[PDB]
């Protein structure tokens, strides 16, 4: 390990993600993606 | 890096001719009024870096 | 951040502040990849036209960072190591802007500190396309110029704003700087509707967009440069993360690192 920890939760948000909680705008980013 | 306008003849990397950089191995001749900036080949100095923010709370000694 | 609004907290966790120690002032955005390593532009640390060449002595990073008192929660580290992409070119306008920095010691992750993830070939093959929008957040100022003090522009909390991917071609057309493969731009077109940009001080910072196929963050591009902040026809420009990640993984995998 010289990268360290945290590869393999990386990009998932304690606040967010881990609680299956939306931020105010990320729906923003999906619509751009969908429509 | 943001390059933003020249503020005075003979700078470089810096917005001279609208919003287009002066780059190195040029230098801005600033326009007077109703005269129009150029870009024109020639030894320049980099405009300095803006004020840095310093406007935080003073971090405790432990960190030098 | 031009255009953009206050963060939720906790919204970027992975989100780091250079400062230069003394006098203590912020320098640049940067990024956690891990519990011990940061990512953040080559001109941060580099940069000949201003005399700047920084030491590890020189610097700190801040983490889990929200707002500007006006606790327990954020975290300062030294730097063991600043590794600079081999051929970072700021001759050929900051190709290959792109440096790691080595945390003194690895850090405890929490509810406000926690790294965001590197593309591989799928990830850029899913998400890299004109009109997807990232998100770039950062501590810079609000406005490119001001009319008495620079104090104006400057944020209470961290910013945030989305921006969309724009096609090749129209970054090219944008500029007369020559773009290369390992930069991107990114930014409304005048009366598409809506505005935003990165700012000076938000240099370094990451630019991340969500995958909806695994729900994860990753980061795809480092604020590189621009021609202003916010002008209409004009975009600003990222570090192509995924195209710099073979030179990553080598400093990372590298048996001393
Ligand atoms: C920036 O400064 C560094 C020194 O911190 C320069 O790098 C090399 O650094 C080592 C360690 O100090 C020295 O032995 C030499 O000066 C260089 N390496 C060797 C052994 O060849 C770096 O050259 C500076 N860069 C610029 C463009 O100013
Ligand atoms: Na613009």
């Amino acid at each position: 390990k010289t990268f360290g920890a945290g590869e393999a939760d990386c990009g998932l948000r304690p606040l967010f993600e881990k609680k299956q909680v939306q931020d105010q705008t990320e729906k923003e980013l999906f619509e751009s993606y969908i429509e | 890096v943001v390059y933003t306008d020249c503020t005075e003849s003979g700078q470089n990397l810096c917005l001279x001719e609208g919003s287009n950089v002066c780059g190195q191995g040029n230098k801005x001749i600033l326009g007077s009024d109703g005269e129009k900036n150029q870009c024109v080949t020639g030894e320049g100095t980099p405009k300095p870096q803006s004020h840095n923010d310093g406007d935080f709370e003073e971090i405790p000694e432990e960190y030098l | 951040i031009v255009e953009g609004q206050d963060a939720e907290v906790g919204l970027s966790p992975w989100q780091v502040m250079l400062f230069r120690k003394s006098p203590q002032e912020l320098l640049c955005g940067a990024s956690l990849i891990s519990d011990r390593w940061v990512l953040t532009a080559a001109h941060c640390l580099l940069y000949p036209p201003w005399d700047k060449n920084f030491t590890v002595d020189d610097l700190l990073v801040r983490i889990g960072k929200h707002s500007r008192t006006r606790r327990k929660v954020e975290k300062i580290s030294m730097l063991d190591k600043i590794y600079i992409h081999p051929r970072y070119n700021w001759k050929e306008n900051l190709d290959r802007d792109i440096a790691l920095l080595k945390l003194k010691r690895p850090i405890e992750l929490s509810d406000y500190i926690h790294p965001v993830c590197l593309p591989d070939k799928q990830t850029a093959a899913k998400l890299l396309h004109a009109g997807f929008k990232g998100r770039v957040t950062g501590w810079g100022n609000r406005r490119e110029t001001w009319t008495t003090s620079v104090a104006e522009v400057q944020p209470s909390v961290l910013q945030v704003v989305n921006l969309p991917l724009v096609e090749r071609p129209v970054c090219k057309a944008s500029t007369r700087i020559r773009i290369t493969d390992n930069m991107f731009c990114a930014g409304y077109k005048p009366g598409e509707g809506k505005r935003g940009d990165a700012c000076e001080g938000d240099s370094g910072g990451p630019f991340v967009m969500k995958s909806p196929y695994n729900n994860r963050w990753y980061q795809m591009g480092i604020v590189s440069w621009g021609e202003g902040c916010d002008r209409d026809g004009k975009y600003g420009f990222y570090t192509h993360v995924f195209r710099l990640k073979k030179w990553i993984q080598k400093v990372i995998d590298r048996l001393g690192s």
